[PDB]
RNA sequence: UGCCGACAGCGCUCUGGGGAAUUCAGGAGGGGAAAGCAGAUGUGCCCCGCGGCGAGACUGGCGCACCGCCGGACGAGCUG
């Protein structure tokens, strides 16, 4: 499905600031 | 030689946008210059006060091959006053400044070259003249320039390489409208030089047409530079341009 | 004013310029192609700026200065016709007395004379004026109507500086008293021009749909 | 071109809710073969090659206008078997080819968008969305709607994911960085009303990265400022107030927006005993910030800014307001 | 900057042995000056350029314009033996040949300018 | 059978859904090749998918840097993130359009999930980009900004430039117009000055009879005001004048007291003035340009600068048009550019030859080869003595 | 390249031949045009059927360059 945007995770992370929110949000 | 000051006059030839000039007891082969009033090499030019604006450039055969074939006499040479042209072993930018001040401010000539100073004279004249667009790069790796040069309709091509009719098929491949038309022109001596060469010429010819091309006018440049030629082919069809 | 195109975005120049031009400026700036230079070069560029800035400041002082000698020195014709139209004349003239001496056609027949002795030489058509056509009172006309009130612009033209350069006056003698002649000529050379111009078209048979 | 076919097929969909209205008595012969007719003319021309949003947005509005005059004088007849459906349809299909047609007015995007959000198609307006956020990268305002609407609707996640995207495109300008740690901290006030979110780093997180984002500018970290100093009223707020704080006064030492912070700085959660006394701590603050080497126009400029919203505040002292007064005349 | 270098293994010396052929043979210009009069007449076939020299500009220059001609040109790495390979009693930076269309001693050129564009 | 395609453009780079995609066998044909020239066949055939411009003219040239290594940036990945279905192919994949070989190899490194498709294998999306690149303008005029002709001008302009480094030695345009500068105005300085010297010698004609230097002469009669206001030291300017005290001062007063002439018009002394603070403020500039190409000079040729001379060696370099035009020229060229003294002109024809070759062919230039050469012309003008 | 031009010949054409206005019937070319009806069914819901993503967990057998392969069946969460 292109027709969305499913959201993020690491295997789509793209930069340090995706990687650092996705660390918080993995921690949470 | 007509030296300079002799009054003269010039007229149309059969090309559009190719001017040629008659006098005395030498005639010559002239182009409106887009940049006024300045030369680029050291070449003649020509002033006619118009009933400051309207300056004509003498064209040396023997230094630009393009211009030994409009003395040559060409069928067709596909470029109109205001088209879309690549140009392919654009050495140091004299003939391309000739394609220049042909194709005008409406057209537009993108000058490939491989090395490096004589690329440096030919940006120095791409700052001074308004629509030829300067590459340096390998000309045989054209996704370099893949950015730069969108579909036009005439390539010309004066590189002395074995792979030279390879080289300008997958330009035609990348960038040559549908209908296309191109120049090239050929030497013996580099392409392989042992053997005759008018059986050089059509093994070259024989390839662009596995090419796909239709080859459509062949000559011969026959008293200004031995050996060589120049070709004229279509690209995938049998009429020019439309 | 504009410092480099660096300096594009933060430099002022409203007060010189109205804007729709010096934003455009700013666009061509930034996606503009010319090279970069050295602050260098810059110096010398800003000062031979500099340099023709005052060159054209004083061409317009200067201008302003023969506006004010030429009301001095003709009244009449200052009045009439133009003070740089007028410094044409005596700058072909010599001076003027010497101006006062040709006659009124030869007044309009100054400048052109290779034009003229061209035609006299080959019995061409003859060249209709002289400096009379970037003169201004010939500026509204058309065709035939600008050659009629160039010779008679010729005419007032050559009494009015015969007026400037002999009429004496007691020193106590107004500018307006002194130019009233020029003024008398260009308000009557006025009121023929719009008659020559309001010239009534030439009327014709209208028809019906039938030609009728 | 074929615009006759092309209207010939729209005109015989629009048929048979019109062929309703005429046997139901709610609009006459005449009436309809008005609005046929306008119908007709209308796509005619937004199906002209020669064409422009501002006409697609008349038809636009021309079929929601009937919508609503069908609706009302239905109600007005006491008629309860015709829908609206048709004519969302017919009005979907005029938004469709006019999407298709021009890819470039962003105004007409919100037109459409703004149509699906009133009439409910919930899912239709989140892939629409998609599609025209795909097609513009570099606005802002669309991601920040797009991540607005998720955050409103409360998929926190999915708007994670629309901001997240739209901070990974968009790097000129700070304005949906910005308005993403305003939903942040929106979000965690929600989390704070419905009372990791303890220790709420996610804007400190966000703020590491614009320290090296390429719009990097002290007024931005001072807008940065601002939109924390909204709505102050948490857990965390000191803290991330103190952490902006000493990392612009890390990093911009002697700027004008690094004093207007400092001057401003304790007024988080202000408005009581606690105003005139941070009032007074941080006019000590106002008068060092006045004294040092600062650039003292600028930093004028801004407190007299501030100072102006200050004095449309109410609610104070007429000798604190006097002052304030001759503070602001003598710059 | 002079990257078209001939390497060694001895096609320098095929090198400078068909400029001793076309050094008796007349086909022969020698000196930079004479490069540049040939090449810009045309009558070239191939141009040696020392790469042993008091600075290099000189050899840089002269393939801005064998560039602008599509004439081949090679580095030798040796003005003084290049000169020798001559027989100038004198060191020679820059030697062009032309052509003479009736030999052998064009085939062995077609060779040579077949290597060097191999090289290049 | 194909799904989507990126295409590179000097404007942006985008991708394209195919719907209803070409035939494959069908390639050789009149009609398939008519149909893929006209836009009218078609926009039907492909679909914008989505579309992505530059920011900055740095960002487009170090993407084009990128793309013509082969590597990618990671906001194309971004887009590419941003278009793309997430997957890999362990059940489906999903076929994407390139161009460069490089390129597809690391995108499909880059995403698993993805069959990326080369143009130089695939006849297929070569032909597709053809079309592409056949109305690349057109399917972009309503979300264009502007257009893409002075676009792709000014990009080909900084990627030439960048790749070539141009401006870090190319200077001699600056040079050789300077110099038409200096000699333009140096002329006008000279008609500046014949002008106002007989125009005040209309005034006072013992001005001209005894001054030179017609500058000096433009600063006496801006400080001289009138005929009648003379004093010969008055404050801080006859002193650096010219000498003051003993041997000019007073002849001016004395050629004052002895004047003749008619007596002039405040304003016209005004105009006078004028011109003559212009006259000399051309000449300030005069001097301003000769230091500042004396500097270039020794910047840019340094070796000519010292065997000629800057003023003789630019007036040669501007009547060449460029020092690469000086360096092609030949040495008999540098000569249309006794016997003895044709000799020696033919000597250093060659030797300014090689400076010249030099100069325009060291990257930062030196001065000690110009200075031996010109150690070399010092003692051929003494082997040329010794005779 | 100026007019004028007898017979004797050749060329076309002949409801004479020009010139201009003007109606119409055709032609051929050039420039511009997003020029795009490949199968056209309102939204929202959940449920079924089926499909992809997708965390995680396994397992079979092979592997004399030994460094790795290839295959099955379960599966939280997401989606059409």
């Amino acid at each position: 499905d292109a027709s969305e945007l499913q959201p993020i995770t690491q295997k789509t992370s793209g930069t340090e600031l995706e990687q650092t929110i996705l660390a918080i949000m993995e921690e949470s | 030689g007509a030296k300079a000051g002799k009054k003269v006059i010039v007229e149309p030839h059969r090309h559009k946008g190719v001017f040629v000039a008659r006098g005395g007891k030498e005639d010559l082969l002239c182009t409106a210059n887009l940049v006024p009033g300045e030369s680029v090499y050291g070449e003649k030019r020509i002033s006619v006060e118009t009933p400051t604006k309207t300056e004509y450039r003498i064209w040396n055969p023997f230094r630009s091959k393009l211009a030994a074939g409009i003395l040559g006499g060409l069928e067709t040479i596909y470029m109109k006053p205001g088209s879309k042209v690549l140009y392919l072993g654009a050495a140091s930018g004299t003939s391309v400044s000739h394609v220049a001040d042909i194709v005008g401010p409406t057209g537009a000539v993108y000058a490939v070259e491989f090395s490096h100073r004589s690329g440096r004279d030919l940006i120095n004249m791409a700052t001074r003249r308004t629509n030829v667009i300067p590459i340096v790069e390998d000309a045989r790796k054209p996704m370099a320039y893949r950015m730069l040069v969108p579909m036009v309709d005439v390539i010309f091509a004066d590189v002395a390489q074995p792979d030279q009719a390879r080289i300008v098929g997958i330009n035609a491949r990348l960038f040559l409208k549908q209908g296309g038309g191109l120049l090239i022109s050929i030497k013996a001596s580099c392409i392989d030089s042992t053997a005759p060469p008018e059986q050089v010429f059509a093994s070259e010819v024989q390839k662009l047409r596995e090419d796909k091309f239709f080859p459509k006018e062949q000559l011969t440049l026959e008293p200004y530079e031995r050996d060589h030629a120049m070709v004229s082919c279509v690209y995938l069809q049998k009429e020019f341009e439309g | 004013a504009l410092g480099l195109r660096t300096n594009a975005p933060n430099a002022d120049l409203s007060e010189i310029l109205p804007p729709e031009i010096e934003a455009a400026v700013k666009a061509a700036a930034d996606i503009s192609m010319g090279t970069e230079i050295s602050t260098e070069d810059y110096e010398n560029i800003k000062l031979l700026a500099v340099q023709v800035v005052e060159r054209s400041e004083y061409r317009r002082q200067l201008a302003e200065y023969l506006q004010n000698r030429m009301k001095a020195i003709s009244p009449n014709m200052t009045e009439l016709i133009g003070a740089l139209v007028g410094a044409r004349l005596i700058a072909h003239s010599g001076s003027l007395v010497n101006l006062a001496k040709n006659p009124g056609s030869t007044i309009q027949i100054l400048g052109a004379e290779k034009a003229l002795f061209r035609a006299l030489k080959t019995k061409h058509a003859t060249p209709k004026y002289g400096i009379i056509y970037h003169a201004s009172l010939v500026g509204q006309a058309s065709g035939p109507n600008k050659g009629k009130i160039a010779r008679q612009l010729a005419a007032k033209i050559a009494l009015s500086v015969r007026t400037d350069a002999f009429e004496d006056f007691p020193e106590n003698a107004d500018d307006e008293t002194r130019a009233a002649v020029g003024i008398q000529a260009r308000a009557k050379l006025e009121n023929n021009l719009r008659l020559l111009e309001g010239k009534p078209l030439n009327k014709g048979v209208a028809l019906g749909p039938n030609g009728i | 071109a074929w615009v006759a076919d092309k209207a010939r097929f729209y005109l015989e969909r629009a048929a048979p809710e019109l062929r309703e209205w005429e046997e139901k008595e709610i609009f006459t012969k005449d009436e309809i073969r008005n609005l046929v007719a306008k119908r007709s003319d209308f796509e005619h021309l937004v199906l002209a090659p020669g064409t422009k949003p501002t006409d697609f947005l008349n038809y636009v509005n021309w079929e929601r206008s009937l919508d609503r005059l069908r609706a009302k004088r239905c109600a007005r007849l006491n008629i309860r078997s015709v829908t609206s459906h048709a004519s969302q349809a017919r009005t979907f299909g005029i938004f469709e080819r006019a999407v298709l047609k021009h890819p470039g007015s962003i105004e007409l995007w919100l037109a459409y968008l703004e149509f699906a959000a009133q009439v409910k198609a919930t899912k239709r307006w989140r892939r629409i969305m998609t599609r025209a956020l795909r097609l513009h990268p570099m606005n802002a305002s669309l991601w920040t709607l797009a991540g607005r609407r998720a955050a409103q609707n409360g998929d926190m996640q999915r708007a994670r994911a629309h901001f997240l995207r739209g901070c990974r495109f968009c790097t000129r300008e700070p304005t949906l960085w910005l308005e993403y740690a305003r939903c942040e901290m929106d979000w965690l006030a929600r989390m704070e009303a419905k009372k990791p979110a303890l220790s709420g780093a996610i804007p400190i997180a966000v703020f590491d990265v614009a320290r090296k984002q390429p719009f990097w500018g002290p007024a931005a970290a001072e807008k940065f400022f601002d939109v924390f100093a909204k709505f102050g009223h948490l857990s965390c707020h000191e803290r991330i107030i103190s952490h902006v704080v000493t990392t612009m006064q890390e990093l911009f030492p002697n700027h004008p927006c690094t004093w207007s912070v400092h001057i401003r700085q304790p007024l988080v959660g202000v408005d009581t005993p606690a105003f005139p006394k941070a009032l007074r701590e941080s006019l000590a603050r106002l008068k060092a910030a006045l004294q040092s080497t600062t650039d003292r126009k600028a930093l004028a400029t801004k407190m007299v800014a501030w100072m102006d919203g200050i004095l449309a505040i109410e609610k104070l002292d007429a000798a604190i307001r006097t002052v304030l007064e001759h503070t602001k005349r003598s710059l | 900057a002079a990257w078209p270098k001939a390497e060694d293994p001895a096609l320098v010396q095929e090198l400078l042995d068909c400029v001793q052929q076309a050094s008796h043979y007349r086909q022969l210009k020698k000196g930079a000056n004479e490069t540049t009069k040939s090449v810009n007449r045309g009558t070239s076939e191939l141009v040696i350029l020392a790469a042993d020299t008091q600075p290099l500009s000189i050899v840089l220059h002269i393939p801005l314009i064998c560039e602008e001609k599509n004439v081949p040109y090679v580095y030798v790495p040796s003005k003084v033996a290049l000169g020798r390979a001559c027989g100038v009693s004198r060191a020679v930076i820059a030697v062009s040949l032309t052509s003479n269309e009736a030999s052998d001693l064009n085939s062995k050129i077609r060779a040579l300018r077949d290597k060097v564009e191999r090289l290049a | 059978v194909v799904n989507f395609l990126l295409f590179e453009s000097a404007v942006g780079f985008s991708l394209f859904e195919v719907v209803h995609q070409a035939d494959t066998v069908g390639l050789e044909l009149p009609e398939v090749k008519d149909a893929m020239k006209t836009l009218d066949k078609f926009g039907k055939m492909v679909k914008l998918r989505s579309f992505n411009p530059w920011t900055s003219a740095a960002q487009g040239l170090e993407a084009i840097n990128l793309i013509s290594e082969g590597i990618m940036p990671e906001y194309l990945k971004s887009a590419l993130e941003m278009n793309l279905p997430q997957t890999s192919g362990k059940k489906s994949k999903v076929v994407l359009g390139v161009a460069d070989k490089k390129l597809a190899g690391e995108i499909t490194a880059a995403f698993p999930g993805v069959q990326c498709e080369a143009a130089d294998t695939s006849e297929v999306v070569a032909a597709l980009l053809r079309g592409i690149r056949t109305h690349a303008n057109k399917l972009h005029k309503s979300l264009q900004e502007g257009d893409i002709g002075r676009a792709q001008l000014g990009l080909g302009h900084a990627y030439s430039r960048a790749k070539v480094k141009f401006s870090v030695h190319k200077n001699d345009n600056h040079i050789i117009q300077g110099i038409a500068t200096l000699d333009a105005l140096d002329k006008s300085i000279n008609q500046g000055a014949m002008r106002v010297r007989e125009w005040y010698g209309w005034h006072f004609p013992e001005l001209i009879r005894i001054v030179s230097d017609n500058i000096t002469y433009a600063k006496v009669v801006l400080a001289i005001g009138n005929k009648s206001s003379l004093t010969d030291e008055s404050v801080d300017d006859l002193a650096n004048v010219l000498n003051q005290d003993q041997d000019k001062a007073l002849a001016i007063i004395q050629a004052a007291k002895v004047s003749m002439g008619q007596d002039i018009s405040e304003v016209d002394l005004q105009m006078v003035r004028d011109l003559a603070s212009n006259v000399t403020s051309m000449a300030d500039y005069r001097r301003i340009l000769a230091e500042s190409l004396d500097k270039k000079m020794s910047e840019v040729a340094p070796n000519l600068q010292v065997i000629l001379g800057t003023p003789v060696a630019a007036r040669l370099i501007a009547h060449a048009g460029s020092l690469t035009n000086l360096a092609k020229y030949p040495a008999s060229t540098l000569q249309i550019l006794p016997k003895v003294k044709g000799r020696i002109s033919r000597y250093l024809a060659n030797k300014c030859s090689i400076a010249s070759r030099i100069d325009n062919f060291s990257e930062k230039p030196t001065r000690h080869f110009g200075e031996v050469l010109r150690q070399q012309l010092e003692q051929r003008l003494e082997w040329y003595a010794k005779g």
